[PDB]
RNA sequence: CCGAGCCUGGUGAUAGCUGGUUGUCCAAGAUAGAAUCUUAGUUCAACUUUAAAUUUGCCCACAGAACCCAAAUCCCCUUGUAAAUUUAACUGUUAGUCCAAAGAGGAACAGCUCUUUGGACACUAGGAAAAAACCUUGUAGAGAGAGUAAAAAAUUUAACA
């Protein structure tokens, strides 16, 4: 197939490891700057 | 019930794999000591110009010992030992 | 193959290494002829290493008929009476002397698959185990769900 | 398309919290790598798995010695995702000619010239 | 020698009696039989663990089919570790 | 082909048998074969899964010997969680260098 | 491997050790030694003083003959082979402590 | 097994690899005499020495290049004397 | 978006790995990748995806 | 040992009379627990030839609890053979009609698919209530403990445990509540 | 059993087409294209093979390679390695499938078709469920030794002054 596609075209399994491997890991403090601050 | 058009892997239409902690931890640890590795290769120890031209004697040694065993090649000796050796089959005691 | 042959326990006959070991090669019988270009390794093994291989050892007994034969043949006859005939037909004086070096370090014992490759005469030490080693009792041995 | 891929160079400029972690000093560095090959060379390009047999690590988990240069740290970096690379680094001085048999290697990349094979 | 345990060279009849007659011998008191564990009393395959007291101190165990097979079982085990033909003792010295 | 092929299989068969055997004797001591393996490890004893197989069935005494071991060496490293330096190492814990 | 052992008990190896029938050998390596009430295990082997494990040659032999064949389908690939690997037998005698420890 | 610890500490991933477990001799005579090499561990001292070996040579080869690039820069800088000296 | 790329606590960036080849996925993407790192994939887009 | 060898063998291959009570407990954890014993892993010489297995009982499957709607949304299906005779009833209804069901083929799908499923799931039994006859009562070795532990309710909670616990904070008086 | 009889002989008719092709063991070894009343084949080339002569072969470091209107590539001393060219003699392959990427046709359909770089398969082994083409992994044996490789998906959803 075509690397345009109208359906989201399924990735090469190490190209979907790759991505799940590397997201937005968002930084906290270990406590809630709510409850304590 | 719940099957895949054409074969289970390829196509417009394929069995959707997942990815696991197990293979994420693996290829973490890959590409760390891939990272490892890029800080060795960094920080070199001689130049290109101090580098140019110290091994070219062994290169050049070497590769004139190549060509001698290249051109040294015959056909090996012919003795009249192993020639004579053949007659011993017919030995039989008197 | 495993299934087609039979099989045996390891042993060892009369445990010949507790006590003096002992060859359990008792005999050899040589048969070879005096021509032949197929005896002509046995002739010159009978000439050279054979007196040197009866001086190394003593308790087994070597005959040699030296007959007309299209093919020679080496007997082994042990303590448990276990015949061995190897066929020699145009083999050479080194290999024939490893072949009856072999045969006096073997035992007189078919060779076939070995179940395991130990034996043990007790195995047992601090009690085999049962399913009540490892499990405490009960005041008055009393089961589960029982008044008196 | 697919091609032999090109490194920018400034991936190998090492910062110093890299200095700091992996304990390599930017001065009087090391001078030989101790290399393994850790990656299959199947479902790789010719020129990588030539290349691999260029260096001689047809073998895995075969630690083999190059130098720290540029023009080995070339091929190194073609196909550095496919190899483990450490230094080479010794207390005991260079292996004397009386101690060649005598030598052995450590996990840590160490090469001790005594081996007296017995404990403290 | 080595392999074959006692029992199977030199057999016995009245066990318990041989073994009483010993205790008198040595002077210790009587001991008594008691089933220390127990399964299956009602199945095909009754198993009891019988124990050999003195002056509620055990000496001997022994396993069996029934009551009186382990009570045999554990006077036979008395006797082994009396007579010092025990499993577990020293080889024989070459 | 198959008695050639056998005897790979023959391997594993084996290995999982010690594995399962080990796995049973450690549940019935109260541990588990992973915690087992890797405390004896770390505690410097190289005994193969055959002969740790062989040991619990024939010398019950002695696995329990092993277990608890291995129970100790798994509270001295939660002790060194607990705290990485800054104490005194665990008596098993302690290695020998050689040279 | 591993073996575990006792006195008065036979072994088999897949191998030939360049010795004659009937010799006495010293084996070094120990991982431990068990008696009813204790045992013994180093880190990892045991001193060389503590233990002497005493082993008698018995017997040299070389083992059944054993098949390798391959076979692939449908393209006319097969391929066999016999095999024949010595082994030897020995026996362990007997076993000592020392009280030194 | 542990083989992460063994790295850790120092030691072989695999035992099997090096150490005291498999470079001891595995037999002696019962006499006490000292049994033959193994022929694992000819083949692995041997392999050992031809690596100091080439790792002697490689080192010296650097070392002579590096000497040898100073020599020619020192030349250098002497010719240059030489030139303005013309 | 900005913000998110720079305190993101995972180390690993496509950027980082693509540009350096770290485990020979280049095989598996492509040369539009080098700029369409992962934020885009055909011709939809992962604002998240960073 | 010093034992001898048709005693121990017997001793060493016997069988073992294990009891698990059931009441407040997972059927996949208990048949778990009941599939190694029956398998006979448990026992140090396990070997699938040998039938090293052990017998089991399971009182109060009646009392037995599932984690989630499973009573409600899990369903077991079975066809009778029949045209149309495919039907599903949920491991409520199934349970209504039949309370030991449930574990048993818990258990027969923990087994191993071989001949010898049948045979340990005969040496197997089960019982509804707390009540056994006096064979099966009689010929027993011990009772493995629980897998989970049971929460105690409010009327269970002692009063000195509620003193201990501590309040933790201030309503307003004004309150109807 | 006549779109033109049956018997014999030429006749072992010819068949680019189908089928079949007998003992054991080892090694090297799937490869761009051109012309053809030619595309089910064949000749040359390319690849492969054997024996010999010789020496450079491969990776490649700066520099260098267009106006018009991106990944990379050619050349390339060093360096790390040991192959390469030439000579003499043939044979066989010359109807190819998926995956990743750059594209074209098609519907930004196809397990679709057509070109290019790479990989795998048509060679063994482990895994994804069984699976050709996906992921780990090659040089061959005996073992009742051991350390690892890739390797098991997580998700639950909407009140309002
Ligand atoms: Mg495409
Ligand atoms: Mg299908
Ligand atoms: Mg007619
Ligand atoms: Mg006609
Ligand atoms: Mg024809
Ligand atoms: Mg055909
Ligand atoms: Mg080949
Ligand atoms: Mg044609
Ligand atoms: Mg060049
Ligand atoms: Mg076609
Ligand atoms: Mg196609
Ligand atoms: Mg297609
Ligand atoms: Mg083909
Ligand atoms: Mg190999
Ligand atoms: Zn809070």
């Amino acid at each position: 197939s075509k690397a345009v596609t109208r359906h989201r075209r399924v990735m090469h399994f190490q190209r979907q490891k790759l991505m799940a491997v590397t997201e937005y890991i968002p930084p906290k403090p270990a406590i809630h700057p709510s409850c304590l601050p | 019930r719940g099957r895949i058009p054409g074969r289970q892997w390829i196509g417009k239409h394929r069995r959707p794999r997942f990815v696991s902690l197990r293979a994420k931890q693996n290829m973490i640890r890959r590409l760390e000591i891939e990272a490892e590795n890029h800080y060795w290769l960094s920080m070199p120890y001689m130049t290109r110009e101090q580098e140019r031209g110290h091994a070219a004697v062994r290169r050049r040694e070497a590769f004139e010992a190549i060509k001698a065993a290249a051109t040294s090649k015959f056909p090996p000796h012919r003795f009249i030992a192993d020639q004579l050796d053949h007659l011993n089959v017919t030995k039989k005691w008197s | 193959t495993a299934r087609g042959t039979p099989s045996r326990f390891l042993a060892s006959v009369l445990h010949n290494g507790l006590g003096r070991y002992v060859q359990q090669l008792q005999r050899l019988s040589f048969s070879v002829s005096r021509d032949g270009a197929s005896s002509r390794g046995a002739r010159e093994f009978v000439e050279r290493e054979v007196i040197d291989f009866a001086r190394r050892n003593p308790g087994v007994v070597i005959y040699v008929n030296s007959r007309p034969c299209c093919v020679p043949r080496v007997v082994a006859e042990y303590l448990n009476g276990a015949v061995r005939e190897e066929s020699i037909h145009c083999k050479s004086v080194e290999e024939i002397s490893t072949l009856v070096q072999k045969l006096a370090d073997q035992s007189g014992l078919d060779v076939i698959r070995i179940r395991k490759p130990f034996h043990t005469d007790n195995p047992s030490i601090q009690g085999q185990w049962h399913p009540f080693t490892n499990k405490p009792t009960t005041f008055r041995g009393l089961r589960p769900r029982e008044v008196q | 398309k697919f091609t032999r891929s090109r490194i920018p160079e400034k991936v190998f400029q090492a910062s110093p919290e890299d200095h700091e972690k992996y304990g390599g000093d930017p001065q009087n560095p090391h001078k030989l790598h101790i290399v393994t090959r850790i990656k299959s060379t199947r479902r790789r390009p010719y020129w990588e798995k030539d290349i691999i047999k260029m260096l001689g690590l047809e073998k895995a988990h075969t630690p083999q010695v190059h130098k720290n240069i540029p023009s080995v740290n070339a091929k190194l970096k073609v196909v550095k995702h496919l190899i483990r690379i450490k230094p080479l680094k010794l207390p005991q001085g260079l292996p004397a000619e009386e101690n060649m048999s005598n030598t052995c290697l450590k996990s840590t990349g160490e090469l001790v010239v005594q081996w007296h094979l017995k404990p403290v | 020698m080595t392999g074959k345990e006692l029992f199977e060279m030199w057999k016995i009849i009245n066990p318990m009696g041989l073994l009483v007659e010993e205790l008198k011998k040595r002077n210790v008191s009587a001991p008594e039989s008691r089933l220390t564990r127990q399964s299956g009393g009602t199945t095909a395959l009754p198993l009891y663990f019988v124990g050999l007291y003195c002056d509620k101190k055990l000496i001997a165990e022994g396993p069996g089919e029934t009551v009186l097979v382990a009570e045999e079982e554990a006077a036979r085990v008395a006797l082994r570790k009396l007579y010092g033909f025990t499993e577990n003792r020293r080889p024989w010295n070459y | 082909v198959k008695c050639t092929k056998a005897r790979y299989l023959k391997k594993k068969n084996m290995r999982t048998l010690w594995i399962n055997r080990i796995t049973a004797a450690s549940q019935e001591h109260g541990l588990k074969y992973p915690a087992l393996i890797g405390n004896l490890v770390k505690c410097q004893v190289e005994l193969n899964r055959k002969v740790l197989a062989d040991l619990a069935i024939y010398e019950p005494k002695t696995f329990k010997s092993l277990a608890a071991l291995a129970s100790r060496r798994r509270h001295e490293g939660f002790a060194a969680a607990l705290g990485d330096g800054k104490e005194p190492e665990g008596i098993f814990s302690r290695v020998v260098q050689y040279h | 491997r591993q073996w575990k052992v006792t006195s008065e008990d036979l072994i088999l190896i897949g191998n030939e050790l360049d010795l004659a029938c009937g010799e006495r050998i010293r084996l070094e390596k120990v991982l431990l030694v068990g008696a009813d009430n204790f045992t013994l295990l180093g880190k990892p082997l045991l001193g060389k003083d503590l233990v002497r494990v005493e082993a008698t040659v018995i017997e040299k032999t070389e083992s059944w003959p054993r098949i390798i064949m391959r076979f692939r389908k449908r393209k006319n690939f097969k391929k066999k082979r016999i095999v024949t690997t010595p082994q030897t037998v020995l026996r362990i005698n007997s076993i000592e402590i020392a009280p030194c420890l | 097994a542990g083989g992460q610890w063994r790295l850790q500490q120092g030691l072989a991933a695999n035992p099997s690899g090096y150490g005291p477990l498999t470079e001891l001799p595995d037999w002696s005579y019962a006499d006490g005499r000292p049994a033959p090499p193994m022929k694992g561990q000819l083949r692995r001292k041997a392999e050992r020495e031809t690596f100091a070996r080439r790792v002697v040579l490689l080192s010296q080869e650097m070392d002579a290049g590096l000497q040898a690039w100073q020599l020619r820069q020192q030349k250098l800088q002497e010719e240059q004397r030489k030139q303005e000296n013309a | 978006q900005e913000e998110r790329e720079r305190n993101n606590q995972n180390p690993w960036t496509f950027e980082r790995i693509a540009t350096a080849n770290m485990l020979g996925i280049r095989k598996v993407l492509s040369p539009y990748d080098l700029t369409h790192k992962g934020k885009y994939w055909g011709k939809f887009y992962m604002p998240k995806r960073v | 040992s010093s034992f001898s060898r048709a005693p121990q063998q017997w001793a060493t291959f016997a069988r073992i009379w294990y009891l698990l009570d059931g009441k407040m407990q997972p059927p996949g954890k208990l048949a778990a627990m009941a599939s190694i014993r029956l398998q006979g892993l448990h026992k140090p010489v396990y070997h699938a030839l040998s039938d090293c297995g052990d017998h089991v009982v399971i009182m109060n499957t009646r009392h037995i609890a599932f984690s989630g709607n499973k009573w409600e949304q899990k369903v077991y299906s079975s066809h009778t053979g029949y045209p149309g005779g495919f039907r599903q009833v949920t491991a409520a209804q199934l349970h209504l009609r039949d309370p030991v069901a449930i574990v048993k083929l818990a258990i027969y799908g923990m087994l191993p698919k071989n001949l010898h499923r049948r045979t340990m799931m005969e040496r197997l039994h089960l019982f509804p209530d707390e009540y056994i006859p006096e064979d099966i009562l009689k010929n027993l070795v011990e009772e493995l403990p629980q897998p989970r532990k049971i929460p105690k309710r409010l009327d269970e909670y002692t009063q000195e445990e509620i003193d201990a616990f501590p309040r933790l904070w201030t309503p307003p008086e004004d309150y109807r509540l």
